[PDB]
C-alpha cells in the first residue's frame, strides 16, 4: 500500500432497517413526511391545479376575438361585393414610389 | 382568473410604450455622446480632453539684467 | 495618477523650476526668455490640442 | 483623460459645491442596499475565517461592517451621479454650440423611404 | 519594416510577380533575422559556427516561406484574373505552411501551418479590402 | 418577474438556516411552490410580449423555458437526495445552494431584456455547473470534462461579447425591442460575415453543433445526476433561445451563411444516431441522442420559417423532459449496480416491473410517437425543411428510422432478456424513484393535451 | 413545545414573504412607467366620473 | 464513433490547440534564469523599438 | 531587521511613490523613482538567504537600468523643448525611451523575466508589496504622459505581455511564479487600454490590486508556497480553500465575478475606437490564464489530495495572527459587478 486509506464501505440498504421505506431519508418519520409533502404538493397541487389553471386561462391570445372579427369582415365584404381578402396591406395613395 | 390574477391589456400596452420611449431616448443619447466625444477629441474646443498647458502666472515680468529680456 | 496637492494647498514645490521664464536669482534672464514667454502666453488656457495647432 | 483638466475643477475634491444642486440618493436606494449586503457578506466571511459561529457571533462587528459600507456607498453614489450629470451637461452644451456639426434632419416616413425586400424561402 | 511593407503594398496585387516575390522574401528575411537574434540571445549557442548555422537556418526558412507565399499569391491572382480575392492569399498561406512543413520535416507541422497560415493570410487580405486596422488610432 | 426571482433568493437563506434533516423537505416543497407560481407566466398576449419593467420581459418563447426550469429544480433535488445520503450537512447545503444559484441565473437569463445582460447571465450559469461537475462527479474524468465544457463554451462566447459591444456602439442600444423595431438589412461584406459568425458560433457551441460537441458526452457522462439533468434539459436550450433571439439582426445574411451549418447539422444528426446504435455506455447513448435532437433544432432555426420556429420550441421542451427522464432512469440502474455499462444488467423487466413500464414510456417518447409533443416538434421541423428543399425529407426519414432503432435497442438490452445471475443486490424500486419518473412523464402528456402553450410566439 | 416549533419552523415563511415582497416591487416598478397612461392612440378614453387613473 | 468522434474531431480542435499552447508554454518558461541572457534580450528589444518604430 | 527600521523603509517606499504621483517636475519624478527603489531593496532582502539576495540583485539591476534610460529621455526632451513639466513629450525619440523605461519598470514584455524571478526569490509579503505598489507608480506616470504614447509600441508590448503571462502561467507550479505571470498578463491588459481611456486603466488597476491582495493574503494565511503545500489546506481550514477558489474564478474573468468588469469595460472602450482584432485576441488569450487558475483550483478545493499525520496536531492548534481587511478584499474582488457605473466616480 502507498496510503493509510479507509476500506471501501459496504452499500447501505434503506430496506434493512425500515421495511416500509420510501427511500427518502434514514429516519422513518422524516422519510414518511418527505414522501407525504412531495406527493401532496407535486401531484395534487402542481399537477391538478396548474393543469386546470392552464386549461382555463383567459383567451388573451385573442383567438375567438380574431374569429369574430373575421366573421364580421367576411359578412360585410361579401354583402357589398368587395373582395374578401384585400389586395394590398397598405394604401398606395399613401405610398410614394421613387421616380 | 382574469379578475383575480391579471390586468387589462391597456396596462401592458402603455407600459411598453413608456419602455420603448425610454430606450429610444437612451439610444439617441448614446450615439450623440459618441459623436460629441469624437469631435471634442479631434478639435479640442470643448471642456473634455483639455490637456494641461503651462500657467502664464509663472512668467517673471520684472526688468532683467539684460535689456533685451 | 496626478494628485495636484501643490495647486490644492497653494504650495510651490517645483513650479519655480519648471520653466526658464520664471523668477531667476538676481533677475538673470534666460537665453530664450522672450520666445518662451510668447509661447506660454499664446498657449495658456486653450489646452494641449489647440496649443499645438 | 476625458473629464480631467475640465475648466474650474478643484483638485483633490471628492465632491465640489456645484454637486449640491442635484437630488441626493434616497437612503432606500437599491445600490445602497447592495452596499449594505456587501458589508453583511464581509462580516459573515470574517466570522467564517476566524472560526466563530457565522450568523451568531460578532453582532457589533457585523453592524459596523454594514454601516461603514453604507456610508461609503452613499458618498460614492453622490459622486457618480454628479459626474454623470456633468457629462450630460457638457454634451448638451457642445451640441447646442455646434449646430453645423449636429444638424436637424428632415424626417421621411416609411411610405417615402425605399427599403429592399429580401424574401425568406 | 514600414518601408518594406510599403514597397510590398505599392507593388500592384495582380502584376509584377517577381517584384512581389522579392518584397515578400525581404520581409521574411527580416523576420527570420529578428527571430534568430532573439533565439541567440535567449538560448546561447555552443559555438560561433553553431550560432551562424542556426541564424542561417532560421533566416532561410523565413525567406523561403515569404518567397513561396508571394509567388503563389501573385501567380494565382494573375492566372485567375481576380484581384482583391482572398482565395489567392489563402493559397499563398497554405503554400507557405507546406514550405514550413518541408523545412521542419514534419507532415503534421506542414498541415497545421497550411491551415493556420491560410486563414491568417485570407484575414489579412480581407482586412486590406475592408479597412480593418489592428492598431486603431485613438478617437472618441 | 421579481415575484419569481425573490423567492429563489429566499430559498437560499431558508436552505442555509433549516435543520440538518429538513433541508430536502424544505427545498422540495418551496421549489414546487415556486414552480406553481411560475405557471402564471403562460398567459401571453397575441400582439406583443409581457413587458414587466425596463429589465425583465416575458414572451411565448421565454415562458415555457422558465416553467421547465422551475419544474426541473425539485426533480434535481429528489435525485440529489438519492445519491448524497452520506454527505455532511454543510456540503449538502452547498449542493442545494449551487442548484438554487443555477436556477436563479437561468430564470434571469430567459427573462433578460438586453443582449448584454443576457450574455452576462448565460455566462454566469457556467460557474455553478462547473463546480457541480468537477466537485460531485464520481469518476476521474470529471476534471477533464469540466475543462472541456468550460473552454468550449468560453471560446464560443467571447467573440459574442465583442460583437455585442460593437453592435451597441454602432446602433445605440442592445434592447431586444429596440433592435427588433430598428432592424436594418445586413449587407454582404466580410465584416458582416464575421459578425454573423461570431454570434452564431457562440450559440452553436452552446447548442452544440456537430463537430463542436465532444464536451457534451464528456460532461454529461461524468456529471452527477442533477448536473446531467440540468445540462440536458435546460442548458442546451440557451443556445436555441439565443439563436431565436439574435437572428433578428442577421438578415438577409442568414440566407447565404446557413449552408455549412445546415449541412453539418443534418449529416451530424445522422452520424450521432448511428453512434447511438453502437454505444457500450447508457449515459453516452442518451448524450448522443441529445446531440441528434439539438441538431434538428439547429436545422429549424437556420431555415427560419414560422413553421420551423414552432417546431423548434416544441422539440426543445419535449427533449428537455425526455432527456431528464432518461438520465434519471439510467441513474437508478447505476445506483443498483454501480456501473454504467448497458449489458452488465439485464432482465430488469422481470426483476422490476414498474421501472420497466417507465423505461417503455420514456423510450416511446424519445422516438417521435404521435401525438406526443416530440413528434409535433419534429414533424413541424420536417415539414419546414421539406418546403426548404426536397432531400431534407430523405435525411429526416433516415434519422427517424435510426432513432427508433437505437431507442428500442436500449430498451430491449436493459429490460428484456434473462437477468444476470450474479447480480443479487437489485432491491425493489423506491417510492421516491417512482414519483420522480411520474413527475417527469405526466406533464409531457398534459402538454400533448394542450399543445399551443409550447409552440412559441409564431403560433 | 411551541417555542421549539417556531425555533425550527420560522424558515417556512421566508419564501412566502419573498413572494409578497416581489409582488410589491413589481407594483413599484409598474408605477414608474405611468408616462403614457390613458394617452395611447389605441386606448385613449375619457375618464369615468369616479376614477383617477385608467390602470395602476 | 472511432474515426471521427474519438480521433479526428478530437485532433483538429481541442488536441492541436492544447499541444500548441503546451509547446509555447515550455518555450517561454524554459529559461535558465541568467541576467546576461535576458539583458542581451533587452538590448535587442531596445534596438528594434528604436529602429522599427518611428 | 528592527521593526522601526522596517516601518521607516515602508514609509520611504510610499513616500517615493507619492512624490512620483504628486510631482509636476521630471526631476522630482525621477527622484521619487530613485527613493522608491532605494527603500525597496532591503524590503526584498528582509529574510536573508541566497535566493532573496539574488532576487534583490536582479531587481536592482533592472530598475537602475530603467531609471538611467528614463533620465536620458528626460534630458533629451529638455534639449528639444527646454521644458521640465510632465506633459506631452516633444521628441519622439525621448518618448520612445520613456515608454521603454516605464515598460521595463512595470515588467511588460519583453522586459518580464525579472518579475517571476524576483517574485519566486522573495517572500509572500515582499511579493505582495512589490506587485501592488511597484505597479502603482509607473502606471501613474504613463497616465500623465498618455496623450503622446505611441499606440503601436504600447499595444505591441501589451499583447506580448498577455501572451507571455498566459504561457508562463501554464507551465509553472510554484504559487509565487503563478502570481507573477498573472501580474504580467494583467499589466498587459491595463497598458493595452492605456492609450484610449486612463479611467479604464485605473479601474483595471484597482480591481487587479484588490484581487492580488486577496489572493496573496490567502496564501499567507495558509502558509502555502507550492501547489502540494496548498493541497493540504482542505484538511486544516476548508473555508480558505473555498474563498481561494472563488477568488481564482474571479481572476480568470468569469462572470458575474468582479474580474469580468475590467475586461468588459476595456473591450467596450477599445471597440468604441474601431479596435476589433486586438480586443478579440486579448479576450481569447485570457483562456490560458483561466486554465492555470482552474488547474490550481482543482488541487486546492474541488478535489481532496492526500494529507499527512501531523495535520492532527495542526487541527488541535488555532491561527493566531489576524489578516487586516481580508474579508473586505475577498468581497470586493468577487461581488462588485453590480456596482460597475462607479467608474464615473473614478473618472
Ligand atoms: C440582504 C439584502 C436585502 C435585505 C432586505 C431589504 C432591505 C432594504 C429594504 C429597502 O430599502 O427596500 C426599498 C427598496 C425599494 O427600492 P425603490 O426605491 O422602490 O426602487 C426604485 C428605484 O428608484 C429604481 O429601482 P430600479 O428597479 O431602477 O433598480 C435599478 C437597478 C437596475 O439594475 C439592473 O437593471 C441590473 C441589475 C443586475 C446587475 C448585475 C447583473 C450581473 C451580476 C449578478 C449578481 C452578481 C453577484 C452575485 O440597479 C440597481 O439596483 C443597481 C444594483 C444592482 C443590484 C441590486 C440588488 C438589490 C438587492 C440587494 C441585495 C441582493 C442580494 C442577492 C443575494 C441574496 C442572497 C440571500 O427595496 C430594495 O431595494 C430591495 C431589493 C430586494 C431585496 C431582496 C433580495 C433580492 C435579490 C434579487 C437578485 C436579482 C435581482
Ligand atoms: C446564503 C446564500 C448566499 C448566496 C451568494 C451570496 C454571496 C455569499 C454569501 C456571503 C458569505 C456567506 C458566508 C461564507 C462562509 C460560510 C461558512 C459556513 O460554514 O457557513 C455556514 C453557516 C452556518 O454554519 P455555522 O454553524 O455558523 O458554522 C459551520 C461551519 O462553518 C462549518 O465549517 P466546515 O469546516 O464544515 O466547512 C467546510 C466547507 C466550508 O465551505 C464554505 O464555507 C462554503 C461557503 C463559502 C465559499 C465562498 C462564499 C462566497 C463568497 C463570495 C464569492 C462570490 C459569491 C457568488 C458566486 C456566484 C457564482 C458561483 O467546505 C466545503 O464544504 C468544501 C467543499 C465545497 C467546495 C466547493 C464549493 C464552493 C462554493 C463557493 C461559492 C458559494 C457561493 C454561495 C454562498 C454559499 C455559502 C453561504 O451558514 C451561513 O453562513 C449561511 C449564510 C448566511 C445566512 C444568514 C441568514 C440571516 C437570517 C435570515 C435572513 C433573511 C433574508 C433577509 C431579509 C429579511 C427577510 C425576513
Ligand atoms: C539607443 C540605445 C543603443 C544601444 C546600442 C549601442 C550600439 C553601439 C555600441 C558601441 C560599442 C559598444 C562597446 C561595448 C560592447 C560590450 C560587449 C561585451 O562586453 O560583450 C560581451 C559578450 C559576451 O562576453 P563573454 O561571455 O566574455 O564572451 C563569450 C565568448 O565570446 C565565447 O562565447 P561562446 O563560445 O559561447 O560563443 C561565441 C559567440 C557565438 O555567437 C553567436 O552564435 C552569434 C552569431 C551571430 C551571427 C550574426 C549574423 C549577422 C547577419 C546579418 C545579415 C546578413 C545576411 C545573413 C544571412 C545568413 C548568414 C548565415 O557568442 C555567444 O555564444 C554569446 C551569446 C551572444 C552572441 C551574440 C551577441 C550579439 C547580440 C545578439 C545578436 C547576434 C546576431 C544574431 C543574428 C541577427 C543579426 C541581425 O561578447 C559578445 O557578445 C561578443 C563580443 C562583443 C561584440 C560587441 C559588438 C557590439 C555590440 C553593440
Ligand atoms: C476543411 C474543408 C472545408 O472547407 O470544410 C467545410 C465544411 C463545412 O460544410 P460545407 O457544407 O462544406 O459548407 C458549405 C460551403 O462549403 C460554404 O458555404 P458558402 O460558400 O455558402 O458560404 C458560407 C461560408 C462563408 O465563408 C466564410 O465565411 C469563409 C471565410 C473564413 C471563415 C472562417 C471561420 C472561422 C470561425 C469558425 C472556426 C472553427 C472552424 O460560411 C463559412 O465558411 C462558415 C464558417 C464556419 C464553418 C463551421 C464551423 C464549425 C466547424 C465544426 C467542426 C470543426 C472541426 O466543414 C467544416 O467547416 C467543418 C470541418 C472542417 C473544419
Ligand atoms: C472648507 C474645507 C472643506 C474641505 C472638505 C474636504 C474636500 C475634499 C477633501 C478630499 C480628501 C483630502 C485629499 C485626500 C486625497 C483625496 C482623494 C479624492 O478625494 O480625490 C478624488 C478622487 O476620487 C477617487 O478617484 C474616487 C474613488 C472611487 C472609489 C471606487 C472606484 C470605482 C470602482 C468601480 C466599482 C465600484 C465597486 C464598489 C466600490 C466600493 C478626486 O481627486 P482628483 O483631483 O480629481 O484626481 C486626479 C487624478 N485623476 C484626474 C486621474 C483622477
Ligand atoms: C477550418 C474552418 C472551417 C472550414 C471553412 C468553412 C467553409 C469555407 C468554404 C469557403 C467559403 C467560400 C466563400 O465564402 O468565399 C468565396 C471565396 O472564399 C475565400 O476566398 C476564401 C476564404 C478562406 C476559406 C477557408 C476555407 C478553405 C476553403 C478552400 C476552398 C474554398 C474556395 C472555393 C472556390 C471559391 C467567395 O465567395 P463570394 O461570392 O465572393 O462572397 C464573399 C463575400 N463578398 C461578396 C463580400 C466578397
Ligand atoms: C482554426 C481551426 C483550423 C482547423 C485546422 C486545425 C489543424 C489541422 C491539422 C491538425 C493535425 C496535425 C497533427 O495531427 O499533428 C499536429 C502536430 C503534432 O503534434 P501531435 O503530438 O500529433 O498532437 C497531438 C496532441 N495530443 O502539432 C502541430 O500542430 C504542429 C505545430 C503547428 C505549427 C505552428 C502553426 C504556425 C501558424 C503560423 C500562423 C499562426
Ligand atoms: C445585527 C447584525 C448585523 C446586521 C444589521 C442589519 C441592519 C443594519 C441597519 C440598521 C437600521 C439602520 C436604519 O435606520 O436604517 C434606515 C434606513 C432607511 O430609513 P429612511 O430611508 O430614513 O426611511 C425610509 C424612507 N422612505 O435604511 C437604510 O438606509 C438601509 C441601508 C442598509 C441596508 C442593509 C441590507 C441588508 C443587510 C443584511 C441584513 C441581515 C440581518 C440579519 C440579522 C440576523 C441576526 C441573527
Amino acid at each position: 500500500i502507498r496510503l493509510q486509506e479507509d476500506p471501501d464501505p459496504e452499500d447501505e440498504n434503506l430496506y434493512e432497517k425500515n421495511p416500509d421505506s420510501h427511500g427518502y431519508d434514514k429516519d422513518p418519520i422524516v422519510d414518511l413526511w418527505n414522501m407525504r409533502v412531495v406527493f401532496f404538493f407535486g401531484f395534487s397541487i402542481v399537477l391538478v391545479l396548474g393543469s386546470t389553471f392552464v386549461a382555463y386561462l383567459p383567451d388573451y391570445r385573442m383567438q375567438e376575438w380574431a374569429r369574430r372579427e373575421a366573421e364580421r369582415l367576411v359578412k360585410y365584404r361579401e354583402a357589398n361585393g368587395l373582395p374578401l381578402m384585400e389586395s394590398n396591406c397598405f394604401d398606395p395613395n399613401k405610398i410614394q414610389l421613387p421616380e | 382568473i382574469a379578475r383575480t390574477f391579471y390586468d387589462g391589456p391597456e396596462k401592458n400596452y402603455e407600459k411598453t410604450m413608456a419602455i420603448l420611449q425610454i430606450e429610444a431616448e437612451k439610444a439617441e443619447l448614446r450615439l450623440k455622446e459618441l459623436e460629441v466625444r469624437r469631435l471634442m477629441r479631434a478639435r479640442g474646443d470643448g471642456p473634455w480632453y483639455q490637456y494641461p498647458t503651462i500657467d502664464k502666472a509663472l512668467i517673471d515680468h520684472s526688468p532683467k539684467t539684460t535689456p533685451d529680456n | 495618477p496626478f494628485f495636484d496637492v501643490q495647486k490644492r494647498l497653494g504650495l510651490d514645490l517645483d513650479r519655480w523650476m519648471t520653466i526658464q521664464s520664471a523668477e531667476q536669482p538676481h533677475k538673470i534672464p534666460g537665453r530664450c526668455h522672450a520666445f518662451e514667454k510668447e509661447w506660454i502666453e499664446c498657449a495658456h488656457g486653450i489646452g494641449g490640442i489647440r496649443a499645438e495647432k | 483623460t476625458m473629464m480631467s483638466g475640465r475648466p474650474g475643477r478643484v483638485p483633490l475634491q471628492f465632491l465640489p459645491n456645484e454637486a449640491r444642486s442635484l437630488p441626493p440618493p434616497k437612503l432606500t436606494d437599491p445600490r445602497l442596499v447592495y452596499m449594505g449586503f456587501l458589508g453583511y457578506c464581509s462580516g459573515l466571511i470574517d466570522n467564517a475565517i476566524r472560526r466563530r459561529p457565522v450568523v451568531s457571533a460578532g453582532l457589533h462587528r457585523q453592524l459596523l461592517y454594514v454601516t461603514s459600507f453604507v456610508f461609503f456607498g452613499y458618498y460614492l453614489l453622490k459622486r457618480q451621479d454628479y459626474m454623470y450629470a456633468l457629462r450630460d451637461h457638457d454634451m448638451f452644451a457642445y451640441v447646442k454650440s455646434h449646430p453645423e456639426d449636429f444638424p436637424e434632419k428632415d424626417k421621411k416616413t416609411y411610405g417615402e423611404i425605399l427599403e429592399e425586400f429580401h424574401p425568406v424561402r | 519594416a514600414k518601408t518594406l511593407l510599403h514597397k510590398y503594398s505599392d507593388i500592384p496585387e495582380g502584376t509584377e510577380c517577381h517584384r512581389k516575390a522579392y518584397a515578400s522574401t525581404s520581409i521574411g528575411g527580416a523576420t527570420g533575422l529578428i527571430v534568430s537574434a532573439y533565439s541567440i540571445a535567449l538560448k546561447p549557442p555552443a559555438s560561433f559556427l553553431e550560432g551562424v548555422a542556426r541564424t542561417g537556418r532560421y533566416t532561410f526558412t523565413s525567406a523561403a516561406i515569404g518567397a513561396i507565399f508571394g509567388l503563389t499569391s501573385c501567380i494565382s491572382a494573375q492566372v485567375r484574373e481576380k484581384p482583391d480575392d482572398p482565395l489567392n492569399y489563402f493559397i499563398g498561406g497554405c503554400a507557405g505552411g507546406l514550405t514550413l512543413g518541408a523545412r521542419t520535416r514534419s507532415y503534421g507541422i506542414g498541415a497545421a501551418a497550411c491551415a493556420y497560415m491560410g486563414l491568417t493570410a485570407a484575414l489579412v487580405k480581407m482586412g486590406q479590402l475592408e479597412g480593418w486596422q489592428v492598431f486603431a488610432e485613438p478617437k472618441v | 418577474m421579481l415575484k419569481i426571482i425573490i423567492p429563489t433568493t429566499m430559498l437560499l437563506p431558508m436552505t442555509w438556516m433549516s435543520k440538518h434533516n429538513m433541508i430536502w423537505i424544505n427545498a422540495t416543497v418551496h421549489s414546487l411552490l415556486i414552480s406553481l407560481i411560475s405557471l402564471s407566466l403562460l398567459n401571453q398576449l397575441g400582439e406583443n410580449s409581457l413587458n414587466f419593467s425596463l429589465t425583465f420581459f416575458s414572451d411565448s418563447l421565454s415562458a415555457p423555458l422558465l416553467v421547465l426550469t422551475t419544474w426541473l429544480l425539485p426533480l434535481m433535488l429528489m435525485a440529489s437526495q438519492s445519491h448524497l445520503s452520506k454527505e455532511t450537512t454543510t456540503r449538502k447545503k452547498l449542493y442545494i445552494t449551487m442548484l438554487i444559484l443555477l436556477q436563479l441565473f437561468l430564470i434571469m437569463t430567459f427573462t433578460a431584456t438586453e443582449l448584454i445582460l443576457f450574455y452576462i447571465l448565460f455566462e454566469a450559469t457556467l460557474v455553478p455547473t462547473l463546480i457541480i461537475i468537477t466537485r460531485w462527479g464520481n469518476q476521474t474524468e470529471r476534471l477533464n470534462a469540466g475543462l472541456y465544457f468550460l473552454f468550449y463554451t468560453l471560446a464560443g462566447s467571447l467573440p459574442l461579447l465583442v460583437a455585442l459591444v460593437y453592435i451597441q456602439n454602432t446602433t445605440g442600444s442592445l434592447n431586444f425591442l429596440i433592435i427588433h423595431y430598428w432592424s436594418h438589412p445586413l449587407s454582404n461584406s466580410w465584416s458582416n460575415i464575421f459578425m454573423w459568425l461570431a454570434c452564431i458560433m457562440a450559440f452553436m457551441v452552446k447548442m452544440p453543433l456537430y463537430g463542436l460537441h465532444l464536451w457534451l458526452p464528456k460532461a454529461h457522462v461524468e456529471a452527477p445526476i442533477a448536473g446531467s439533468m440540468v445540462l440536458a434539459a435546460v442548458l442546451l436550450k440557451l443556445g436555441g433561445y439565443g439563436m431565436m433571439r439574435i437572428t433578428t439582426i442577421l438578415n438577409p445574411l442568414t440566407n447565404y451563411m446557413a449552408y455549412p451549418f445546415l449541412m453539418l447539422s443534418m449529416w451530424g444528426m445522422i452520424m450521432t444516431s448511428s453512434i447511438c446504435l453502437r454505444q457500450t455506455d447508457l449515459k453516452s447513448l442518451i448524450a448522443y441522442s441529445s446531440v441528434s435532437h439539438m441538431a434538428l433544432v439547429i436545422v429549424a432555426i437556420m431555415i427560419q420559417t414560422p413553421w420551423s420556429f414552432m417546431g423548434a420550441t416544441a422539440l426543445m421542451i419535449a427533449h428537455g423532459l425526455t432527456s431528464s427522464m432518461l438520465f434519471c432512469l439510467a441513474n437508478t440502474n447505476y445506483e443498483r449496480v454501480h456501473s454504467r455499462t448497458m449489458i452488465l444488467a439485464r432482465g430488469l423487466q422481470t426483476l422490476l416491473p414498474l421501472m420497466a413500464t417507465w423505461w417503455l414510456v420514456a423510450s416511446l417518447t424519445n422516438l417521435a410517437l404521435p401525438p406526443s409533443i416530440n413528434l409535433i416538434g419534429e414533424l413541424f421541423i420536417i415539414t419546414a425543411s421539406f418546403s426548404w428543399s426536397n432531400i431534407t425529407i430523405i435525411l429526416m426519414g433516415m434519422n427517424m428510422m435510426i432513432t427508433a432503432l437505437y431507442s428500442l435497442y436500449m430498451l430491449i438490452t436493459t429490460q428484456r432478456g434473462k437477468y444476470t445471475h450474479h447480480i443479487n443486490n437489485i432491491k425493489p424500486s423506491f417510492t421516491r424513484e417512482n414519483a420522480l419518473m411520474a413527475l417527469h412523464i405526466l406533464p409531457l402528456l398534459l402538454l400533448t393535451l394542450n399543445p399551443k402553450m409550447i409552440l412559441g410566439p409564431l403560433y | 413545545n411551541v417555542l421549539q416549533i417556531v425555533r425550527d419552523h420560522w424558515v417556512h415563511i421566508l419564501v412566502p414573504v419573498g413572494f409578497v415582497f416581489g409582488c410589491y416591487l413589481d407594483r413599484r416598478s409598474d408605477e414608474k412607467l405611468t408616462a403614457f397612461r390613458n394617452k395611447s392612440l389605441l386606448f385613449k378614453r375619457e375618464l369615468r366620473p369616479n376614477e383617477e387613473v385608467t390602470w395602476k | 464513433s472511432s474515426l471521427l468522434d474519438l480521433i479526428w474531431l478530437e485532433t483538429i480542435l481541442p488536441k492541436t490547440t492544447s499541444f500548441i499552447q503546451m509547446k509555447m508554454s515550455i518555450m517561454v518558461s524554459n529559461q535558465k534564469g541568467l541576467i546576461k541572457l535576458y539583458f542581451l534580450s533587452f538590448l535587442i528589444t531596445i534596438m528594434i523599438s528604436m529602429t522599427l518604430f518611428n | 531587521m528592527n521593526p522601526i527600521i522596517y516601518t521607516t523603509l515602508i514609509m520611504t517606499v510610499m513616500s517615493g511613490t507619492m512624490l512620483v504621483m504628486i510631482s509636476s517636475h521630471w526631476l522630482l519624478i525621477w527622484i521619487g523613482f530613485e527613493m522608491n527603489l532605494l527603500a525597496m531593496i532591503p524590503v526584498l532582502m528582509k529574510n536573508f538567504n541566497p535566493r532573496a539576495t539574488e532576487a534583490a540583485t536582479k531587481y536592482f539591476l533592472t530598475q537602475a537600468t530603467a531609471s538611467m534610460m528614463l533620465m536620458m529621455a528626460i534630458i533629451i526632451n529638455l534639449l528639444y523643448s527646454g521644458q521640465w513639466t510632465i506633459t506631452k513629450m516633444f521628441n519622439p525619440v525621448a518618448m520612445t525611451m520613456m515608454t521603454m523605461a516605464l515598460a521595463m519598470k512595470l515588467g511588460l514584455s519583453p522586459f518580464h523575466f525579472w518579475v517571476p524571478e524576483v517574485t519566486q526569490g522573495i517572500s509572500l509579503q515582499a511579493g505582495l508589496l512589490l506587485l501592488t505598489w511597484q505597479k502603482l507608480a509607473p502606471l501613474s506616470v504613463l497616465c500623465q504622459i498618455s496623450q503622446s504614447i505611441n499606440p503601436n509600441l504600447m499595444l505591441t508590448m501589451a499583447m506580448l505581455s498577455i501572451l507571455i503571462g498566459g504561457w508562463g502561467g501554464l507551465n509553472q507550479t510554484q504559487l509565487r511564479k503563478i502570481m507573477a505571470y498573472s501580474s504580467i498578463a494583467h499589466m498587459g491588459w491595463m497598458t493595452a487600454v492605456l492609450p484610449y481611456n486612463t479611467t479604464m486603466t485605473i479601474l483595471n488597476l484597482l480591481i487587479y490590486i484588490t484581487m492580488t491582495l486577496a489572493m496573496f493574503m490567502l496564501l499567507i494565511h495558509s502558509s502555502a508556497t507550492t501547489t502540494l503545500s496548498l493541497s493540504h489546506t482542505w484538511n486544516k481550514m476548508p473555508v480558505i480553500t473555498s474563498l481561494m477558489m472563488v477568488t481564482l474564478l474571479s481572476m480568470g474573468g468569469l462572470p458575474p465575478l468582479s474580474g469580468f468588469m475590467p475586461k468588459w469595460m476595456i473591450i467596450q472602450e477599445m471597440t468604441k475606437n474601431e479596435s476589433i482584432i486586438m480586443p478579440t485576441l486579448m479576450a481569447m488569450t485570457a483562456l490560458l490564464n483561466l486554465y492555470f487558475y482552474m488547474r490550481l483550483a482543482y488541487s486546492s478545493s474541488l478535489t481532496m489530495f492526500p494529507s499527512t499525520n501531523n495535520m492532527k496536531m495542526k487541527w488541535q492548534f488555532e491561527h493566531t495572527k489576524q489578516m487586516k481587511l481580508l474579508p473586505t478584499m475577498i468581497v470586493l474582488s468577487t461581488l462588485v459587478l453590480p456596482m460597475t457605473p462607479a467608474l464615473s466616480s473614478l473618472n
